[PDB]
RNA sequence: CGGCACCUUACGAGAAAUCAAAGUCUUUGGGUUCUGGGGGGAGUAUGGUCGCAAGGCUGAAACUUAAAGGAAUUGACGGAAGGGCACCACCAGGAGUGGAGCCUGCGGCUUAAUUUGACUCAACACGGGGAAACUCACCAGGUCCAGACACAAUAAGGAUUGACAGAUUGAGAGCUCUUUCUUGAUUUUGUGGGUGGUGGUGCAUGGCCGUUCUUAGUUGGUGGAGUGAUUUGUCUGCUUAAUUGCGAUAACGAACGAGACCUUAACCUACUAAAUAGUGCUGCUAGCAUUUGCUGGUAUAGUCACUUCUUAGAGGGACUAUCGAUUUCAAGUCGAUGGAAGUUUGAGGCAAUAACAGGUCUGUGAUGCCCUUAGACGUUCUGGGCCGCACGCGCGCUACACUGACGGAGCCAGCGAGUAUAAGCCUUGGCCGAGAGGUCUGGGAAAUCUUGUGAAACUCCGUCGUGCUGGGGAUAGAGCAUUGUAAUUGUUGCUCUUCAACGAGGAAUUCCUAGUAAGCGCAAGUCAUCAGCUUGCGUUGAUUACGUCCCUGCCCUUUGUACACACCG
């Protein structure tokens, strides 16, 4: 019957998937207000307010949508 | 001549049935109403009273 | 009176075969002798006894074993008899195949994989199986859950959904990583429970198909026979394609199959109508001839006629009609005449009962069970394989030449198919290129156009001139295109060149009886491309029977059987 379909070996490691970055209050991170007192809203119409962005190897990026520039 | 034929989904299996009808023909409407050798000659009325020359008028 | 026997019946007997004794025997008793007590071991061993011997007579046990055996029934089988039938059988022939190159399927070897089913007819151009991707089930590698649902954990101080730069990858898969930009309860983790599976099992099944078996066969009611399994009906004879009829009869009346039936081919100047068919007439024309003629062209207005041709509906037509002969004079059979039709008029679809461990779980959201289900045997993506080649076999195509190759010329069918915001259908005309092919228009959802599918064999007139030669077109290089995201392992088409086997095929073996074989193309399915394949269609069109049981088989009867897994016993 199909010569009995068999065991298959492994020439690769199983691949641990993916695991989202559980932070601590990002809002926390972003804001800054102390005594009577953050990066940019993405400039696209697409959602006015509410996006930040995080600076790495000069890289100003949206996520809720995707602008980037330098 | 009329078949129906179905799947009977058992436990251990599945049965099939096949339902014959032989319908007979004189309720045949839209087609014929009796078999190819079926023959159908009638009786006579031939039998009847005469008389060699008569002419009434 | 005694004998040797025989015939009929079944009194009565018997398990029956059968028996005038094998009767007068559970209603058991005339007299008397011998023998047997499941099958083997075994008529063996031993002792005795007779024999010249060969051997005879008498004659155990251990041990072993579930049947051995009798008569009859149904079937099957016979190198048994009788009667029939068949080009999947022969006769008599034709075309061949088997020999060659190649196409293609099977095996084997190879391989990472070369996926798999099927193995006499009834596996092997079969799975509609002509696989570049897909198909796809195989191999190497990468992703997704598309795991519904109930709980439990978790969590809005975030269960988790994603996606930029580089790394990474076969790859512009956030697959995974430094990187935290976004999402908010849709979802992640665990149990239970699902779902999918071209994974297994066709020897667990449904349905379908093939075969037994393209033959004439099959069955019950009541009656008759038999203790019964069963049997007769269902048959001696003749006749037929036929268990189909004439008939015969312990049957009688039935039923299925066969036949009828349905589809199609052949005939109709006899009805009905054709602007999607045709023929004419009559206009407006052209070439010839001028006799008003011969060839054609155009007019879906000429407000023309009609139905031979073609189309399709309503019918008719063969029933063996008439006649001559043989036959139980019966069912039939052989010849003629008439006829389109005289094998069942030709050709098919449909097609009983009983079966096969026939094929299919790889058609199926048809399925039970087993397996598997997240690093998946689910699905999807990239690439390869199914094509791999010391070799064996089947279905084929092209050939081995002059009844022939070419080169011009003649240009004669029939069955069908076709689309429109395509991802494009049949494609006409016009124009380019040698050709393949390209482009601009036009017609056709079609008796309207493609299309008269001007098909190919075939006919004519020329070149070749007996030879592996202008026969044959393998293998191979260069080039031009087309389909497709992708032609390398040449997809296919065209051009130049290369010019291989093969000179008619061994032992073997297949198909076929008239518009048949053989030849020859054509269309449709598969289809983006690709037909040496099937399913149909027409064109040309034969030799030889019109019989037989020698071979291979099939049907019926008789007969034998120690067979019933049925002689492959």
């Amino acid at each position: 019957g199909g010569k009995k379909r068999k065991k298959k070996v492994y020439t690769t490691p199983k691949k641990i998937k993916h695991k989202h970055r559980k932070h601590k209050l990002a809002v926390l991170t972003y804001y800054k207000v102390d005594n009577e007192g953050l990066r940019r809203e993405c400039p696209a119409p697409t959602c006015g307010a509410g996006i930040f962005m995080a600076n790495m190897k000069d890289r100003q990026y949206c996520g809720k949508c995707h602008l980037t520039l330098k | 001549i009329d078949i129906a034929i179905r799947h009977v989904l058992m436990r251990q299996g599945v049965l099939g049935i096949k339902v014959k009808i032989m319908k007979d023909p004189a309720a045949n409407r839209f087609g014929p109403r009796a078999l190819p050798d079926a023959v159908k000659i009638a009786e006579a009325k031939d039998e009847d009273e005469v008389i060699p020359a008569p002419t009434v008028k």
